[PDB]
Order: structure tokens, then sequence, then C-alpha cells
């Protein structure tokens, strides 16, 4: 999802129906990274 | 609304008044799914024990199949109590 | 008394696949919001299972007395393997599948536990319907 | 596990009560060899009240395992 | 005939009849018909 993210982003023929697009993409990317530190501070019923 | 072919024509296939009363009698409603089958009337292959496990075995593989038809059956697994009255015709025919 | 366990752990891989065809989207709306409750019942076993896993490093687990343990527990996992079969029937789709999980919203009547998961499966299936 | 004759030095007597707990116990491994197959509303043979009366019948010995498990083997 | 459910269902345990009206018969399942009526129009002339 990261390298179709930025590799259309990237595209400025795209437009604006697409980088907005992207943006929303990166954004939820940005949400996901959440969690992964909470798996993390969890170690620091889940079995 | 189509009786010309499975009504009238199918009352006209018999090989025997009730020549259009038939089709009044068998006069079927097209709006309806109502069968009158139950899970007992699945014992009436078993009087056919020729071969059972290949007459037991058929009827799961009918409902796997994908059409909804195999449930008004239950009277024509039955079928006709008079001996032969429908199955030996095939072989007059045949000639 | 593993072949005891053996067929509650093979009944869930029956249903972790149900949720990786019949949520993927060519299936029908219908089918795929199926798919959304069986994720939902994936985890819900896993979760059953994460009450029992940690157990080997204290020995609180035996071998006769876990079919105990699993004898109330299946009823939230071993109902889903007859409904792959209500809709892998011919691919069964729309009202003409809803119909067969309308009549199976009512179909275990003596143990009366399978007909929770075809009715809570029902009110999320047909929703969209 | 009838060691007819010698065996060991044990006589007749112990065969004769041994071979009463046969009775209670081919009774036990048969009765609940009768009581453990599931019916499932698919024996074809078997109204569903079959069902409700096997569980039961299970559930006595059920009763019965806990019953022997909890013995002290100490005892003669 | 011509069809899975039509061939091989008329021929499973005894079997036996004539094949166009076979195929009208099952056919007829599809025409939503009640299963008793149209059996019975059949019995009252043959």
């Amino acid at each position: 999802i990261r390298r179709y993210t930025d590799q259309r982003s990237l595209d400025r023929s795209f437009g604006l129906v697409g980088q907005s697009f992207c943006a929303a993409l990166h954004q939820e990317l940005r949400e996901y990274y959440r969690l992964l530190s909470v798996l993390h501070s969890q170690l620091q019923s889940l079995t | 609304r189509i009786h010309h072919d499975v009504n009238e024509l199918l009352s006209l296939l018999r090989v025997h008044a009730e020549v259009y009363i038939d089709l009044l009698q068998k006069n079927r409603t097209p709006y309806v799914t109502t069968t009158v089958s139950a899970h007992s009337a699945k014992v009436k292959i078993a009087e056919f024990s020729r071969t059972p496990e290949d007459f037991l075995k058929k009827y799961d593989e009918l409902k796997s199949k994908n059409t909804r038809n195999l449930d008004p059956l239950v009277y024509l697994l039955s079928k006709l109590t008079e001996d032969k009255e429908t199955l030996q015709y095939l072989q007059q025919n045949a000639k | 008394l593993v072949h005891r366990i053996l067929p509650v752990a093979a009944s869930y891989s029956a249903v972790t696949r149900f949720i990786e065809e019949k949520s993927s989207f060519e299936y029908g709306q219908v089918n795929h919001a199926l798919a959304a409750a069986m994720r939902t019942l994936v985890k819900e076993h896993l979760i059953l299972v994460s009450q029992l896993e940690q157990l080997h490093r204290q020995g609180l687990l035996s071998l006769q007395k876990l079919w105990f343990y699993i004898q109330p527990a299946m009823r939230t996992m071993d109902i889903l393997a007859s409904l792959a079969t209500s809709v892998d029937k011919g691919e069964c789709l729309g009202g003409s599948t809803l119909s067969l999980l309308h009549d199976r919203s009512f179909s275990y009547t003596g143990d009366s536990q399978a007909q929770e998961l075809c009715l809570y499966l029902t009110k999320a299936a047909s929703a969209p319907y | 596990k009838r060691g007819v004759h010698v065996s060991g030095a044990s006589p007749e007597s112990i065969s004769s009560l041994l071979s009463e707990v046969a009775e209670y116990g081919t009774c036990y491994t048969r009765l609940s060899h009768f009581s453990l197959q599931p019916v499932l509303d698919s024996l074809y043979s078997k109204g569903l009240v079959f069902q409700a009366f096997t569980s039961g019948l299970r559930r006595y010995l059920q009763y019965y395992r806990a019953c022997v498990l909890s013995t002290p083997p100490t005892l003669s | 005939t011509e069809e899975m459910e039509l061939y091989e269902l008329a021929q499973a345990a005894g079997g036996g009849i004539d094949p166009d009206v076979f195929k009208i018969l099952v056919d007829l399942l599809k025409l939503n018909v009640a299963p008793l009526a149209v059996f019975q129009m059949l019995k009252s002339m043959c």
C-alpha cells in the first residue's frame, strides 16, 4: 500500500482525484501506525 | 397463462368427459411454492432395493445440485401403485 | 483422546477459510455480510483458545478433562461447518440464499445451540438486502 | 486379567471376587459403549426422545466416573 | 429430458416412464404446480 501510494502520489499527471486519494491512504497509514507500539507495550487474553 | 405447452399438450400427450377438464383439475397457480412433501417421504426408495446404495445415494447429490425442483417429487417417488401402468408403455413405444 | 479434540480444531480451519473466500468480493451482497460476522467468529474461537493456551507452563490442562472443557465450547465454533455447505450448494446469493438461512434460523431445536449462530448471521447478512 | 492356575499364588477365591467386577465392568463398558455415540438427529431409526434419553444416560455415566475416580486406591 | 435433474432422477430407484411425459413432469416442478393435483388429474384419466 505504501509503494503504490507514494508511486501514484508522486505522479503530477495523476491529478487531484488520485493525489487526495493517496493522501487519504497516507493518513490511514498514519492511523495504522498506532497499534504497532501497543503490540510492543503489552509485552513490555492476548495469546 | 402458458397452459399450451405444459397443460394442453401434456393433456393431449396421454395415451388414454375430462378431456378439457383435466387441465382445470391440474390448474396450477404460478405464484405458489407450496410443496406437500416431508422428511417421511424419503423412505419411498427403500421398496426398490434392486441396488439400494445406488438408490439412496442419489438424493443427497440431487439436493446438492442447485435446483429447487427436487421438493415436489414425494408423490412422484411412490408413483403409480398399479403394475407398470406408466413404465411398461416405453417398451411398446420403442417398437 | 487426542481425536476427541481433533474435530473442533479441524472445524476452525474450515471457518477461517470461510473468511478468506466468502470475503473476497465476487460472491454477492448477502455472502460478504456473512463473512463479516465470521470474521468475529474466528477471533471469538481464538479468544476462547487464548483462555487455555497459556496453561502448559503451570499444568492445569489434562487430556481426559480437555474434553470436559471443550464440550460446552464447541458451540461457538462447530455450528459453522454446516453454514459453509449452506452457501456452497451452488454458490448461492441474494434472497435465494436468505431463504435457506431463514429456514436455518429455526433449524436445530432439541439441543438449540445451532439456532442462534444462524439467526445472528441472518441479522448481519440480510440487513443490506 | 484372568491368571487361571499358578500365576504368582492367589487361589480360586480371588478369581471369584474379580469375576464379579467383570460383571459390573463389562456392563459399564457396554452400557457406556451403548450410550457413547451421539445420534445428532441423523441415525434414521432414532426419534429425538432417544437423544435426550442418551444424554441423561451419559450424565449418569459421568457421575459414575466422578465417583470411581474420587476413591483412594488405599483400600482392600 | 436432457437435464441433470430431469433424467437422472427419473431412473434412480425403479425408474420407467414415457420420456417426453417425464420431461413434462420434471418441468412441472418449475411451473409452481401443487404436487397432488397434476398426479390426480393424470390418474383420473390413465
